[PDB]
Formats: C-alpha cells, structure tokens, sequence
C-alpha cells in the first residue's frame, strides 16, 4: 500500500487541488486537515497502481509492499515526465535496477478527437459506419465477414 | 477493515439534491466508457444532444488501467500494420472456441470489425506502439500488440474530455441506483447517485443510459486476506454495480455463471501474456514437467474444443488444476531460462530484453515487480511461482458474464432478437438502457481496445435510438425520495444505534461494508466454487450459498456508515451481493460443467452439447422478488470450423 | 488486525526490572500448570522450596478452559465409579493405535496410572460430575465422563492458588524467553518476561523451570479471517511460548510434525465428541451419505490401524477428507435424527436431551449455541454442517507434539533414556527444564485431567531433582541485559521510524504484530500443508516454506509496538514463527504419511513401518543456529496385542 | 466479540477492580480513561469464551457473533450463580430458550488443597505415588500395569 513521507508532504501547498487525493481510483487518499498532511485512509483496498505516488509533485509517497506477503526492503520509485518515465527497483539485497520507457509520442493535451473526420449526417446515423470509418481502418473498404451459410 | 479518522455524517433531508438533465448518460469513465463518450459526442450534435459522463474517481486514471497497460490484447490487423495479420473469421472462431462454444458472434463479430480503427486512433493520440526496426508493431501472441502503455487512460481519457468537454464529466460522484420511466415499467428514464467528496444527492434524468462500471471483484476471499485484500488481479475499483442497477431494473443478464480465474505470477499477480506469447516462457510443476505436454491426453475428452489451437483458456487452467490436486506444487514461470534462451549468448541482446521483461509488469502491474524486489527474485536467475486467482465476475476480458445485449441490424440473427423490444445495438431488454465492457455479457476478449470500441458502438446506437425513437422517460419523485432516504439511511442508522456499544464496529444493530464484504468472501468462497474448494461446488453447495445470501441481503437493510467514503463503501457491498446472488443462481441452474479450470459442478462434471449448448438468460422482477431463467441455444453466425 | 486507542511507549533502560527469587517456577497457570503448582506445594515442604506460578493472564480463566469443558475426556475408571471400567493396558493401546502405532508408552501409562485420583480430586473440590440414577459417573464414549463444567477453571484455580498461596502467583506477567546457566550450557537457570498492566521487566531465578504454556494456535490461516480470525477452536490463547523459548535453550522435541486437525461443527467450531459418542450422531455428506462407511475400504490398506476400534482419529479424518476432495459437501452432523432417535417418541425424552445437547456447547464452546441462534438452526429441527479446521500444533489432545521428556524409572525402557543427562520424570534434554501438558510430546489424550496430572508429575520429579541435584544454576547478568533490550526494542522501533510514515500501520522499515502473523499464517497454509492445499504438501512447498520464514524471521528484527498488548503480540509472533519452522522442519524429515486426515506428503504418500516406525527428535543450537535431526525407535513398552 | 453496553458500565468505579480487564484470558478488555467505560481492544482476537460477560457485575456486556458467519439477531446471555448458571438463548426469528446448569456444589473458596493427606516424607519422595495416592485413585494399592515381555 502507498504512505505518505511527512518529511516531504506539504498537504499541497496553495495549489488549486490535492494531487493524491484528486486522482486515487480508490478514494484513498486523503488530508488530515490538523497535520496538513496526506494519508492513506484505507490501505487493505490499495491497488498499489501507483496513481498517487507518480502525482505527487513533491515526490512524498511511495509503496510498501503487502505485508502478507512482503519481505521487508523492496521499493520502485517512478519519475514521470511528459514524453518518457523512469524507474528504479530496488532490491531488498541493495540490488538497484534502472529503467526508462516511453510514456506518450505526442505533446500532452493535444488531441483533436476528430481530427480530419467529415461531419456526421443523418444518413451516416443509419450504418454500422463509427466516426472516421472505413478510413481509420486502413482497409480498402469496411471489413466484410463471412455470415454462416 | 476501515478506521474512519473523524465522522462524517448527514441526515437524508439535511442533503441537497442536484438535478442533471441529458439526453446520454454514461455510467462509469472506464475505457468503454469513454469510448461511449468520445463516439456520443461525435453524432450527438446531429440533434444537439447533451451527453454526460459520471465516474465515481478520477477519469484520468479509472478503472482497471489504472497502472496501465502492457500491451493491447485485440488488434486484428486486417492490413498488415502488425508482424502478423489475420481474418475476422479466425477471430471469431477463435473467441467461441475459447468459451467452449458458446458466444454470441454476431456480438464479437461486431467490435471486431471496429477495434483495428479503434487501435490506429488510439497511436494518433500519442499511445507508443513497439515497432520493429522495420515499422510493424510488434505481436505479443496472435492476437495482441506490445505497448508502452503507462499513460495508457491519461491519454484515452484525454481523448473523451476533449470531446465531451470537461463541463460535462462528472467525477467523484457514485451512482448505486437506476430510475425507471414513470410512463413505462421497462424503460430507463436515467440514475441517482451521490458525492463522495461532499453532502451532495445527484438525479440525473436522461432518455438513453449506458452501463461502463467495470466488472466485479471482492465477491469472493482473495488468497492474501490482510493488506494485501487490496491485491486483487482485477480492477478491485469494479463492483458490479452496473450488474446490479440493471438486474434491479429487470434487464436480462447471460452467462452470469461464466467467471475468470486468471492464472498469473503468485501473489502479485503479475501478467503472463508477455511471458508466454513473446518470451516463449515455460510453465512447469515443481518438479520440472511441463503439465501442457503431461495433461494434453486429458484434453482429449474436450474434442473439438480440446484439440483447438489455441487450447481453450479454461482447459490451460484444468491443467492447472488437475496439477493442484496432485500436489505437484509450487508451479514456476521459469523466466531465467526463458531470457537465456532468447538472449542466446549475446550479453547486449539480454539487456534489451531483461528491460522489456521488467516494463511488462512495470506498466502495468508494479505489486510484481515490487514483490520480485522484496523478495529478492532475479527473473534472469531464478524462476517465479504462479497461481490461479480467485474469482472475478467480467465481459470484456476471459469472462463473458454480463448483460444480454442486441446486435447489429446486419449480424444478429433472429434466434437472438427475441428478447429485445427495441433493436439497438448493445441495448439490453431494458429500453433506453445499454450495456458495454464488462457489463456487456457473451462477447469476451474485448479487453482495452474492444471495451473503448464496444462502448463507441452503444452511443451512436444511443443516438440513433433517440433521434428514432424520441423518448420521453419521466422520472417518479416518489421513488426518487425513497431512494434518496436509501442512500443515507446508513450515516442515519450508525448515529441512532452507535450508543449501543463503546466501540464502533462491535454493534448487534448494524455490520459497517467492511464486515459485510468479509461474510459475503467466506460463503462465496465456501460454496460458489472458490479457491476453498479448488472452484468446485455442487446443487447443495449453491443452495446453502442462497441462504447465507438473504441472511447477508437482509442484513444489509442494517448496514451503517460513518462518512462519504464508506457509504460508498456500503452501496458497493450492496452492488457486490446481489451479484454473488444472480453467479450463484445462475451456475445453479447450467447443469453440467462446460469450463473445467474456472469452475466445476461435481454432480454434473460432464460438458453437455446436447442439452446446454446455450446461453443461460435471467431477469429479476423486483416486484415479485422472482428470477425467471431461459435457455437461449447457440447458432453459429459467422463461417468457420474447427 | 489492531489498533490501539493511545500509545504506551517504554525504553529498555527506563523500565524497572524486578527480580524474583525462586526454586521451581512454573510457566502458565492452565491446566498443567495449576497441577503443577498444586503438587508441587505439598512436596516442597520437605525442602521449604519456594515454588512460583506466573501467568500472562488471569488463572481464574485463563486457557484452554476458559468457558468450561462438557466433558473429562480421560478417566480409566479402575473400580467402577462410572458406567463403564477400563484397564490401563487398554488404554495405553488405545493411545498408541490411535497415534498410528507412535507413543511413548511408558509416558502414556505414567500419567493413565495417575490421571483418576486428579478426576476424583477435582469432585470432591466441588466439579458437578454427570451421574446416573444409580450415582455413577456418565460415560460418554469409552474413556470420557460428562460433566457440569462450566467453571471447571475457576475450581482448577481455586484449588492451585490455595494450596501455592496467591502471593506466588504472578499475573498478567508474560514470559518470552529462558536462561540458562553461565556456567552449563545445557541447564536452565530462570527466565525474564515483561508485566502486560505496567513498566516492569521481570527476571525469574530458579532451579527447576516448568513449562506449562499449553500449545501453539493461529499458526495457520483459520478458516475465517476477519473477526472470526478469532475462532479457532483450540485456545487462542496459546501461542506457543514453551515451544520458543524451550527449542531455543536447546531442550529437543520430538514429533513436531504432528500436528492435530480436529474435525469440529462448521464455522463455530463446536465439539463433536458428545454427539459421536453419547447421542449417536451420523455424520453424512451431502447426499446423506455415512462417509465412516463408504470409505471403509480406503482404512484397509493401512495394518492394522485402518481395523482398530475406534478408527484412529487421523483415519476418521482421512474418510472426511476424501469426501471434501471429491466435492461431496456440505458436511452435515444430523443432530435432528440423533435427538428424535435417542428420544424415541418420548417427549418429555426429548426435552431432556435437548436441554443436555445445549448445555455441550454453553458449558465449553458458546460461539456454537450463538452460531445456531443466529442462523436459526434448531438442532432437533434440521443437522449441522460440521468440517475440519486448520493445524494445531501441541500435545495433550490428538496432537503429540512437544518436547521429547524422560519418564518414570520403573516404565521408561533404556531405549528412551539415553538423550537425558539427568532421569527425571518429564524433564527434558536440557538439565532443570521440565515440559508439561501441551508442551510435553509423545504422550497425547491426557486432555484436562491428563494435563493436571502430568504437571503433578513434573512438579513432584521437580522437587525431588533439586532435593537430590542440589541444583544452583547462575544467570548471565550480560544475557539478561541483552535480553531487557530485546524485550522492549518494538516499542523503540516505533518510535524511532514513525516518522517515515503519516500512518503508524504502513511503515517500510517495521512490521506491527499483527502484520506478521497474517503473514506467518499465509505461509503455513499454503505451503506447510494448510488448508489451501486440503492438508497437503512436498518436499519443494516445505523448502520454499523455509525460505519464507526465513525472511519473516530477519523481518521480526525489525517488530514494532505500539503498545503493552501489542508488545505481548509481537512476542506471541515471534514465539508462533519459530514453532512454525520447528513443524515445518519435522515435516520435511519424514519421509512418510503417517497421519493422513492430519497432513499427506504427495511425494511419500504412504506410511512406512520398515524405517519411520520411530519419533523424529530434533534439537535447535542457537549459538551455531542448527537443527540436528534423529530417529529413535519405537518400542512397545506395556503388553497388549492388537 | 464481546461488546460493552455505555449505558451498564460504570467502570467498575465501586470495586476494587475492573472486572473485566481482569478476566479477559487474551487482555482485550481496557477501560477508556476519557469515559471510564470498557472496551474490547482487539476484537478479532476475541474467542467468545464470555468470561468478561459472565464477570461483569453490571451485566454490561454481551456478545455480538462475529461477522464472518454470523447474521444479527443472535444472543446467549448467562446469569452465573454460585452453584449454577442460566442460559438465555434468543435466536434471529425470536425463539427463546432457557436452561440452567450446575456449576459447582460446593462453597466457593471452600477447596482444602490436601485435605485427608499424611504428610510428606523423604521416604514417600523416592516412589510414584503423587499426593493422597494410592487411596485418592480409588484403590488400596498403586495401579500396576504389565510391562511387555
Ligand atoms: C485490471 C486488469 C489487469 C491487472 C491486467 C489487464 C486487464 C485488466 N485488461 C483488460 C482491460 O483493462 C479491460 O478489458 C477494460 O479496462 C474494461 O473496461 P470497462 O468494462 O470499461 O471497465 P474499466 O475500465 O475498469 O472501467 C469502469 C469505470 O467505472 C467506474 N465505476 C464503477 N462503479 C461505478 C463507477 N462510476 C460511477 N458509479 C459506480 N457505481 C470505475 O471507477 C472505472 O473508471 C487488458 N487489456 C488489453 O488490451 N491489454 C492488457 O494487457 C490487459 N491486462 S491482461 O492481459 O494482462 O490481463
Ligand atoms: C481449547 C479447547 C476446546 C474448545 C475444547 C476442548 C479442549 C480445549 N480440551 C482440552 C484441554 O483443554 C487441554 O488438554 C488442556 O487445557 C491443556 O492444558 P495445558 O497444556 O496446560 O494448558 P492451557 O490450559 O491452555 O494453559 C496454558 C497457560 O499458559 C499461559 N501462557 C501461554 N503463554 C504464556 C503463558 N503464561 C506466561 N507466559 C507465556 N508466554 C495461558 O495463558 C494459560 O493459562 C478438552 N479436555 C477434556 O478433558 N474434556 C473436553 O471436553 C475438552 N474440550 S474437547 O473434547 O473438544 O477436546
Ligand atoms: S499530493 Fe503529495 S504533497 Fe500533495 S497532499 Fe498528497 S502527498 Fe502531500
Ligand atoms: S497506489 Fe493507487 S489505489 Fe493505492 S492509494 Fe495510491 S492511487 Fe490509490
Ligand atoms: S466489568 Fe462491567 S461495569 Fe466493570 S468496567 Fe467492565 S464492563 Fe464496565
Ligand atoms: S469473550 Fe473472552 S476473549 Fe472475548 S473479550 Fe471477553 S473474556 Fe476476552
């Protein structure tokens, strides 16, 4: 399950949302208005999808494994950017593993839903035709199939 | 188990209703959710249309990718974009294979003519697709496509605010009950719901509704029952709460009887699609067999089924099982082995491949790679022990569980139309009401890519049907205030009976969701085929299992909550028994035992094509509290053979 | 799971330390050591020896007793006082057909020659014994009385505090380890603990230790896990603290591998003894079956145990079991056709019985009669579902796991004497340390009676050993430095890592105790043969178990507490994980399946009198951190023919 | 669990000891120092063994069967006495049975540990024999038992 590292949370400064609190699938997260400081409220229904931790613009969460069945000293941390994201695993033995993958090939926030689609008709309502087909398809024509004879 | 800081309590009257009026109401900000937004708001401005979103969290991250995604589990390549190519037909054949005959292909046909599209717009959008040197996206197995999908619902949830436009997304907003039409007892006229960041009741009246709230999970005890409950391998945000609201609704369910057990790495539950389809990995016992070379003769009795390639999903589990029963455990992923082979020697070439070994679970599922962490697991070195699940209640994925849904005017044969007052593609017998993704029963293995195309298909049905159809649904206040002394009556019922006793959790008038959920795991697993009794169960089993059911059901009547997170903690227990209820009457009533590996009926063990080669329809009166049960026998629409 | 109201943090070097001066102190106020305490006040006089009882709870209550018992389960009755007399040399067979040809007869005899003058004690102190018209003592099978014993405890206690003096009683003291001699490393020279009620380090200088902590529960995963984590049926209470701290001093035990499984009323975990063999109840499948009889055939094989009568308990179990694999549950005891057959047509009959059937679950285990009332089940009306539960590991009931002990001079053959420095009867390997009840192996059945009895024994062996040894062990005042620091170091741990997290309960560099049993249980059961896996195992599971608790056990370095109470837990866990290494590592040394319906070894599925005919002993070695593993030879002491 | 009814517990406040703090064999029972009532601290660890309940001079507390199985509506409530005890069990559908049991028939605290026994000896310290034996088994002489040839 995620925790909140004290230390580095600052219930979210004058920010205009609290990050993990904003976009945990779960409801986990959540602010002690005394302490200004985040907690997970509800740790045995964590995912650990790791939603909060990658939003964190502090970087005060992180994943402690399940206790049944985690020894203690594992961790992944993820630093997220725009286009890529990078990881480091770290072993219980110290072993320490470094990753980076791709994330997203096109700037954030720059999709066109309908982007060179023509406009819907009432004509078009009544076909199995969805927006932008046959043409996103890439096929020659909307594909046929076979019906049993 | 919850520990509520500090009480957050309202009186149903002391809460403020907001009324929402719109044409398309979509049910859950998932990915067949916003494909049903993205595609509604396309051929919605054809009658200036209000369509509207509501997710219980955030759409940015909702639902089961969540983490994201490793790869695209359905991409046909019908032109040769991929490194290899195939025919509708042979995905047809395909998918009914892998349900041991029984799907409903019009259904699968359907999104698989639509998905390939669905796939190229989700690259346009910014999703990176594993190319090989060449350009083609790389294949996982047949029909699958790698991804570096971390920002895979970041960006399809983009591609839905975009196009509804964000003051149409409702988030943070859970909604437990539909609302009929006041004119017609089998039309949806929209759904109430409340917020779960404030003391707020929402009606949202609509003339179309449409089912995206994910599957159902939680119904049976996982086999880490501490923290680690949280650990489910499916989306543990899914509770079936689309099952729920439509059965309450009176629309048909099908094949509520067929689960998913996943078989996955131990604990973790890490993904083994990669591991073998694109790593070629092998699964053997603990003592080095590979059980689908030892267990391929019991196939055998499975023909044609258990001579299809590839082997029926269900009959890989058996195997499985069967290894189980003779104690031939632990079972081992034996990845060292799988990345020396690959490698072949080459140091640089392991390298590449030990970093797409890792991205497979760290795009998707981290618990593994965390666990490999913890437990000082070096897959290049040692292998990793794997495990059947427990089970979770689904459409989209290997289950095909969910609503009974019409088909395309052009596939749909007239053997499946029957039951629908109203034609519209993935309406269910409810009018006005559609179903998609996991709601959408008896055309599986939709997963990311079919949920997002189903979901584009149900809106444009959606218009359609009210563009033609002009309906009018009106909703009943009367109903609506019962409803809404419903969804407080927990916060109302922890305040008048609390004194009871010093401790909150410890009352006799009233259980909190937590407490309920861990009685409605132990009778699931106990006598609905759980991993208690390695999935077997029996007539006798199942009737017990109905018993403790109303007990548990009637128990819920005293359910109690002490803020807004539990309250919907409470409503979503609620969505999960009654989905426990229609699983058990439905594997109840098919008897015989068509998917050995995701469960078995011991007083009809035997696979019977000659009686049950059908869908098992039901639909709840909640009237008469009465469960009709039908019979549907499959036809085969699309050519093929075995 | 827990979660305390407030803290109650104390350092090591701010606690006070008390010691205690003592010759023979005796761990646990059950009912081996209220036995214990009471004879070894008599005898004591004859050296003004100074005895002292310490008890972490409460003698009042406190054990496996708490709630009473229905029955005395061992009473020979050599002259007839009860319905029926018996023999010694019945009995001693009888044990030993019973533990599959495995007992050490000469302990078995020693206290079956003693135990009926403890039961006539125990009337004559005020304990309402069942009688006839005609004043016998009612039988309820061949070997046990019934009895009124709802406070079978409290008179136990009554008896021991008068005859010890309360104030050589401590409570709510618990001991978590022993000490031994500076100058001999196989003696024992006292043992430290820590009060549960206030800041206070106790360390215990005696010269004759007894252990008397009765067994170990909550090993493995229950059948229940959330509030019902605290229903098993054994004492949950025990914990295995004689089994830790006696292995750890390097006192050996013998037949940790076997464990009990007792077959019980499903759920609540009610006792099934009075209805086997005074109502004569049928238990069936779930297709009215009578399992004890289909499945005779399957008891042949095994010679001659599977023809002895009764059926060896872990055969009746073997019956159970293969009903449970073939899928024929629910389990049901028809206590509906024992009471109206017992009654025939006699109502007032009837009303009687009823009253009795009642009082066997309200007189030792109410959770059963509460378990009826809320699922409505009235016993004369419809049956019970009954099943077994999870793994117990002690040796007083059907289990004889423990520490290997010496026995009496005129039974104990030379055989058995030759891993004991010292013949005294009930000490162990290690000079000084006795082991009773739960904690004393290879010499089962002795139950409540037996339990108080062989604790008679230690306590007169104790006083004589130190009248005859002279013994004046010294304590390493270094060790129990270390040891003070050990005791409180959780509560230490907390507070200097809370810091990392905003919650006490997700740390990543401690674990609370409740943490880490949820995490023992996981892999008991599902690799020491739990439930998981229908009480199977192999050598890989067993292996692959170790290596868990090996990692458990480096993580119990790392405890935290926040708490006295959770203090206590931390070292009621870590006195359970090593009493679980002990089992498993016992497990894996025989090569065999002796016990099936209490363990099967898929790998050695049969059992084998040419070579495992004998008791595993092994013995820990902390300062080289081994296990050193052997066999002695069974031999059959007292005459007796099949 | 066990569970204390706020309204019946005073604290034991009038005694000279909590009751049921004393009793409770696994140390669940505490008293809220704020509001000087009982608790149960770790219910899950409770064994419904009832002898908080049965201790209890107030007749505070009862028991609520665990969630895990049991459904509500449920009770047993015992009246213990000093040679006997009543049942009250109430089920779910509002049955309700009663019983009543002995539990002792002599004088609480009446016990004479040895009562009838000589006196130790050296002697008597060398043999088999426990306290008051061979005559409290009931025999005149010490069972003997055959040895196997
Ligand atoms: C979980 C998972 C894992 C771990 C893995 C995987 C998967 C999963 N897959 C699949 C996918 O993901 C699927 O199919 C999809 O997603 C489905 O969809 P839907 O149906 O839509 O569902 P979701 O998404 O989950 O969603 C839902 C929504 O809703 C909501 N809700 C609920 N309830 C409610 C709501 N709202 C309001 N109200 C109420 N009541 C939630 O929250 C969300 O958001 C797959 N696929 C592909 O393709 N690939 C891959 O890879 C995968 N994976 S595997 O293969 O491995 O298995
Ligand atoms: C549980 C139970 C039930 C439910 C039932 C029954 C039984 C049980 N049984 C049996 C008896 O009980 C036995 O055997 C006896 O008890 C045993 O003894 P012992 O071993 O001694 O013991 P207990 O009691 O448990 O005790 C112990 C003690 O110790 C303590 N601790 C612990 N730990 C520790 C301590 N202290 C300090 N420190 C530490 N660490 C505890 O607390 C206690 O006190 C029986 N029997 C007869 O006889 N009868 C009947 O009926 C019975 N039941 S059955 O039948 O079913 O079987
Ligand atoms: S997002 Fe980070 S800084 Fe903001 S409240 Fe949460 S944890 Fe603290
Ligand atoms: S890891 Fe995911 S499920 Fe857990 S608290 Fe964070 S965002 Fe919520
Ligand atoms: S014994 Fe009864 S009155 Fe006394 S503190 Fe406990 S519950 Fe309250
Ligand atoms: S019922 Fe027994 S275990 Fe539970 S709290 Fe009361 S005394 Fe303690």
């Amino acid at each position: 399950p995620s925790f909140v590292n004290p230390e580095k949370c600052d219930g979210c400064k004058a920010l205009e949302r609290t990050a993990c609190e904003y976009i945990c699938p779960n409801d986990l997260m959540t602010l002690d208005k005394e302490k200004m400081k985040a907690y997970n409220r509800e740790p045995d229904m964590c995912w650990e999808c790791y939603s909060c931790v990658k939003m964190c613009p502090q970087g005060a969460i992180d994943v402690r494994g399940y206790v049944d069945y985690s020894p203690l000293g594992g961790a992944c941390v993820p630093m997220r950017g725009t286009s890529d994201i990078m990881w480091t695993v770290k072993y219980r033995n110290g072993k320490v593993l470094r990753f980076k993958f791709a994330i997203r090939t096109t700037p954030w926030g720059s999709i066109q839903p309908f982007e060179g689609f023509p406009e819907p008709t009432e004509e078009a309502l009544k076909s199995e035709l969805l927006a932008g087909e046959p043409e996103i398809i890439g096929t020659s024509e909307f594909p046929q199939v076979k019906k049993k004879a | 188990v919850y520990y509520p800081k500090k009480y957050e309590l309202y009186k149903a009257d002391e809460v403020p209703t907001e009324v929402v009026e719109t044409d398309i109401l979509i049910i859950g900000g998932g990915f067949s959710g916003c494909g049903a937004a993205y595609e509604a708001a396309y051929w919605a401005k054809l009658g200036g249309l209000k369509v509207t979103l509501v997710e219980k969290a955030a759409v940015e991250r909702s639902g089961a990718v969540a983490q994201g995604l490793s790869a695209i589990n359905t991409y046909i390549d019908l032109t040769g974009r991929s490194e290899r190519q195939n025919t509708l037909e042979d995905y047809v054949r395909y998918v009914t294979l892998d349900m041991m005959g029984l799907a409903r292909e019009d259904l699968v046909a359907d999104y698989a003519r639509h998905v390939d599209g669905t796939v190229h717009l989700f690259e346009k959008w910014g999703l990176p697709i594993w190319k090989t040197p060449d350009g083609k996206y790389v294949r996982e197995g047949q029909w699958q496509i790698m991804i570096h999908g971390e920002s895979y619902k970041p960006i399809i949830a983009e591609a839905a605010k975009m196009a509804v436009g964000e003051e149409n997304i409702y988030e943070r907003v859970f909604i437990f009950e539909l609302l009929k039409d006041n004119n017609d007892p089998n039309a949806v006229a929209g759904a109430v719901g409340f917020s779960v960041r404030e003391p707020k009741f929402y009606v949202f009246k609509a003339k179309a509704v449409i089912l995206a709230t994910g599957g159902a999970t939680l119904l049976f005890r996982p086999r880490s029952t501490g923290e680690a409950a949280g650990r489910t391998w499916y989306a543990i945000f899914d509770t079936g709460s689309g099952y729920y609201m439509g059965l309450k609704a009176g629309a048909m369910l099908t094949q509520f009887e067929h689960r998913f057990i996943p078989f996955r790495f131990k604990d973790g539950y890490g993904p083994v699609g990669a591991w073998f389809l694109f790593f070629k990995c092998k699964a053997k016992n603990a003592y080095g067999e590979e059980y689908i070379k030892t267990r391929a003769a019991e196939l055998e009795k499975y023909k044609p089924y258990g001579a299809a390639q590839p082997i029926p999903t269900p009959l890989r589990n058996h195997q499985v099982m069967l290894e189980i029963m003779d104690g031939n455990q632990p079972i081992y992923m034996h990845t060292e082995e799988a990345l020396a082979e690959l490698a072949g020697g080459d140091k640089k070439k392991l390298k590449h491949i030990y970093e797409e070994a890792f991205e497979d679970f760290l795009d998707m599922t981290v618990s593994q790679a965390l666990l490999w962490a913890c437990q000082n697991i070096d897959p290049q070195e040692q292998p990793s022990e794997a495990a059947p699940a427990e089970p979770y209640i689904m459409g989209s994925h290997s289950g095909e569980a969910g609503f009974w849904v019409c088909g395309p005017e052009d596939l749909m044969p007239e053997e499946y139309a029957k039951l629908f007052p109203l034609k519209y593609n993935r309406m269910t017998t409810v009018k006005g009401l559609f179903a998609i993704g996991d709601c959408a029963g008896a055309n599986p293995h939709k997963f990311s890519s079919g949920s997002f195309t189903e979901g584009r298909i149900a809106a444009k049905a959606a218009v359609r049907f009210i563009l033609e159809q002009k309906p009018n649904p009106e909703i009943d206040d009367a109903v609506v205030e019962e409803l809404k002394k419903k969804a407080y009556a927990p916060m109302e019922r922890f305040m008048q009976y609390k004194d009871l006793s010093t401790a909150d959790d410890v009352n006799p008038e009233y259980i909190l969701p937590w407490q309920g959920l861990v009685r409605l795991q132990k009778i699931m697993d106990e006598y609905a085929a759980g991993i208690a009794t390695i999935y077997k169960t029996n007539e006798k089993m199942l009737q017990r299992a109905l018993e403790l059911l109303a007990f548990l059901k009637e128990d819920l009547e005293k359910l109690a909550a002490r803020d807004l997170h539990e309250l919907m903690r409470a409503w979503e227990l609620v969505h999960r028994v009654w989905t426990a209820e229609a699983h058990v009457r439905h594997m109840l009533f098919r008897k015989e035992t068509r998917w050995p590996g995701y469960y078995y009926r011991t007083d009809y063990p035997e696979l019977n094509d000659e009686e049950w080669k059908c869908f098992v329809c039901s639909k709840y009166d909640a009237e008469k509290d009465e469960w009709t049960f039908e019979k549907v026998p499959y036809v085969q629409v699309i050519e093929w053979s075995f």
